[PDB]
RNA sequence: GACGACGUUGAUAGGCCGGGUGUGUAAGCGCAGCGAUGCGUUGAGCUAACCGGUACUAAUGAACCGUGAGGCUUAAC
RNA sequence: CGAAGGUGUGCUGUGAGGCAUGCUGGAGGUAUCAGAAGUGCGAAUGCUGACAUAAGUAACGAUAAAGCGGGUGAAAAGCCCGCUCGCCGGAAGACCAAGGGUUCCUGUCCAACGUUAAUCGGGGCAGGGUGAGUCGACCCCUAAGGCGAGGCCGAAAGGCGU
RNA sequence: AGGACCGAACCGACUAAUGUUGAAAAAUUAGCGGAUGACUUGUGGCUGGGGGUGAAAGGCCAAUCAAACCGGGAGAUAGCU
RNA sequence: CCCGGCGAGGGGAGUGAAAAAGAACCUGAAACCGUGUACGUACAAGCAGUGGGAGCACGCUUAGGCGUGUGACUGCGUACC
RNA sequence: GGUUAAGCGACUAAGCGUACACGGUGGAUGCCCUGGCAGUCAGAGGCGAUGAAGGACGUGCUAAUCUGCGAUAAGCGUCGG
């Protein structure tokens, strides 16, 4: 059957990528929390 | 469909009272090569009842 | 001659454990409604 | 119940048994000794020996029957040219079965089946 | 004089090996080797390896005369188990224990 | 598992021989017909497990286990 | 020259307990009298780890179908080679995308992994391999849409938009 | 010509058995409906939680829907076990 | 060095105070699972204990006793929260 | 003496229980610190277009990886110790 995850790199980057995060202030706070917590990978960007 | 109480180790060994293996205890000797083999079986060297059959 | 390998890349098997709550239907077994 | 029935089915259907025994009979004829499980021998006899009996007398019809039973012209040729003459005076019993232990992969009882002559 | 040979972390559950080990306890080594040779078990191969090694250890490191050796002691102990996973239906996972064992044979006269 | 027969002093199974039985006139060849087809040799050929045989093949000497005269006491004989 | 801790044995008190010395251990522990407690567990569909039971029990993943003779190795029903036999064939054959990411090719190895063995492997471990003016991408341009200098609104935050 | 007809792909889903620690957290097998349309499919985008979107079923909204998920208030409260 | 597949594992040898300090490494408990030895057990019914009580095995003692383990038979007796 | 007859009976252990010896699995306990926890006192309270925080990718004799650095790349100059 068709499951929920249908991968697509373009949509992944446009939805959760670094520049998507930087575009709004809430996204910028998402980066702030992740930097404060010490994540090795901030976003899905790769 | 499933036990109500844990069977003891006693019942385990009592069921395995019948699981013991039996030794062959009956190896035959070829009359020519002198090798041991199973009764009615080819020897490891290919003899049977004193005759070379395989090589 | 070539050298017996012992690096054993996959000797860290680790292994965990997981499960999933399954769906059930008790309607006919209900003693009531 | 299985009263008086004959013929092992060997965990196979009819057509697959027929094909397998045709192939195995061809192998035994060309090589004169092969190694199989003990139950597959004791069933090969019931196939291979009738072909030798058929081959004792040489005629076009008999060759066609042999070819029908074993669809290999080399096997038919060897049958009618050597095995028929070799066993002309032998009243049946052209094969030997010798138990030879157990197979490593699955502990199946092995056996050797051979023609009783093999040019000794 | 007692001579010991061991196979630690043998890849078989203790019960399966004990089935074979009980078969040669107290026997003479030649008779034990025959019994092991004509036993159709995986554990028979392992136990025969260990027994042959014990005989060789006796003959080399200790005195000699294979002719009068006996299997004085033999026992199988549980070794550490390997945890593995068998996926079952409906998203459940099960634990598989790949059991091992330690095999010990003591020969003497 | 057990149970029954048999191991060469042998019919215990296969094959083999002869029959039976089932199907229905095999292949090859000839003949007729333009041919399909018919016909004959020919009720021919083949035939699982059936019957009656036959040592041709497989049932091997070992070895293994089980013993060396069976408690005591009274009562009879 | 033997600390705590274990593992024993004796002895002693109404008890919770104490005391002695056998062994292991190898470096600590502390009469007394005061003081403070993260001060005492068998259960909470307690929590975390280990090991049981069923139990050598079920299963080993489409009922497309195999059998020989070799080779190799310590070993082969499964690896390889040959010979026949089944199965798909608008597919079970190709060719790509998406996604993956070195699985590719080659040599070694057999622990772990492969629902069996494995000598084999998409396993481990190493080395090599992807060569473009014309094929794509990038790039020229635009659709849905997004953003948007100024601007117009909105407590801020922001929204809408030339 | 046709929200024509039969019927492959394709898209669905009426029935039966099987499976129920499954080969699968809804499948398989045998049939079944439509199949030039109110058809299906690809690749982007767009609508957001008392909100969307709905040929309507309290359907669906990442195997979650009389109100998604994540984190905070928060060690909410519980004459109850 | 020996066995084994130029495996694994083990047996020795040396090192060290110590290798049941050998790398799966300080100590090494319990659950759990073996191997031996002693005794009891195949005509006997049930919370499996306790009260009496043969016999056997051993050590002390050496006739006799005592201790310990095991326990035929018998009286009584349906776990804990 | 023998022979019968009757009465009675150590001798059974496939397995199993208990005790005891000795192992294995497993990781408690004791002991120990690499790191945590709460203070006190003395500082410093910022940094960034001369490009911040956070990263990516390279750099040694290297092969990852970590650390330092930045094509002047496990580093360069100068003054002091």
């Amino acid at each position: 059957m068709k499951r929920t995850f249908q991968p697509s790199v373009l949509k992944r980057n446009r939805s959760h990528g670094f520049r998507a995060r930087m575009a709004t202030k809430n996204g910028r706070q998402v980066l702030a929390r992740r930097r404060a917590k010490g994540r090795a990978r901030l976003t899905v960007s790769k | 469909a499933v036990q109500q109480n844990k069977p003891t180790r006693s019942k385990r060994g009592m069921r395995r009272s019948h699981d013991a293996l039996t030794a062959v205890t009956s190896l035959s000797v070829d009359k020519t090569s002198g090798e041991k083999h199973l009764r009615h079986h080819i020897t490891a060297d290919g003899y049977y009842r004193g005759r070379k059959v395989i090589a | 001659a070539n050298g017996e390998d012992s690096s054993f890349g996959s000797f860290t098997f680790t292994v965990e454990l997981f499960s999933t709550p399954v769906w059930i239907w008790w309607w006919p077994r209900i003693r009531g409604p | 119940m299985r009263h008086r029935k004959s013929g092992r089915q060997l965990n196979r259907n009819s057509s697959h048994r027929q094909a397998m025994f045709r192939n195995m009979a061809g192998s035994l004829v060309r090589h004169e000794i092969i190694k199989t499980t003990l139950p597959k021998a004791k069933e090969l006899r019931r196939v291979v020996e009738p072909l030798i009996t058929l081959a004792k007398t040489d005629s076009v019809a008999n060759r066609r029957l042999a070819f029908a039973r074993t669809r290999d012209n080399e096997i038919v040729a060897k049958l009618f040219n050597e095995l028929g003459p070799r066993f002309a005076s032998r009243a049946g019993g052209y094969t030997r079965i010798l138990k030879c232990g157990f197979r490593a992969g699955d502990n199946a009882p092995m056996a050797y089946i051979e023609l009783v002559d093999r040019s000794e | 004089m007692e001579t010991i040979a061991k196979h630690r972390h043998a890849r078989s559950s203790a019960q399966k090996v004990r089935l074979v080990a009980d078969l040669i306890r107290g026997k003479k080594v030649s008779q034990a080797l025959d019994i092991l040779t004509y036993t159709n078990k995986k554990a028979a191969v392992l136990v025969k390896k260990v027994l042959e090694s014990a005989i060789a250890n006796a003959e080399h490191n200790d005195g000699a005369d294979i002719d009068d050796l006996k299997v004085t002691k033999i026992f199988v102990d549980e070794g550490p188990s390997m945890k593995r996973i068998m996926p079952r239906a409906k998203g459940r996972a099960d634990r598989i224990l790949k059991r091992t064992s330690h095999i010990t044979v003591v020969v003497s006269d």
